[PDB]
């Protein structure tokens, strides 16, 4: 609560590793909701 | 992609016989006609030429190019096949 402005809070991002961003994102999917349809596969379909 | 050689008419004549000189091995001819082009503006020019001079002709009528429906956005279409996977 003091409004202590000599510290830097953003010390987070030094324990992350080589999986973390892709990590996230699985968590993330849950979330998500419905991707839209083209109709096709793909445009070679 | 030059179009400036397809605007005009040609006459030209039937190919004949060209052989092998024996001393040098050039192309020979006989055909005084062989190397005869003439140019017109119109067909109707081309034959009348040809028929006063009392040759017999197969005209072939102009190929014309057709229009084509050119679009750069149809490229990145969003449910078509005509997306382009590369640029």
């Amino acid at each position: 609560e003091p409004f202590d402005n000599t510290t830097y809070k953003n010390l987070q991002h030094h324990d992350y590793s080589t999986y973390t961003f892709l990590d996230l994102n699985l968590d993330l999917s849950k979330f998500r909701m419905p991707q839209p349809s083209s109709g096709r596969e793909s445009p070679r379909h | 992609s030059g179009v400036n050689n397809t605007k005009k008419w040609k006459m030209e004549f039937d190919t004949r016989e060209r052989w092998e000189n024996p001393l040098m091995g050039w192309a020979s001819t006989a055909d005084p006609l062989s190397n005869l082009v003439l140019t017109f503006s119109t067909k109707e020019d081309a034959v009348a030429f040809a028929e006063k001079n009392g040759w017999s002709y197969d005209v072939e009528e102009r190929k014309v190019p057709k229009p084509k429906s050119k679009s750069y956005g149809a490229n990145f279409s969003w449910n078509k096949r005509t997306r382009v996977s590369t640029k």
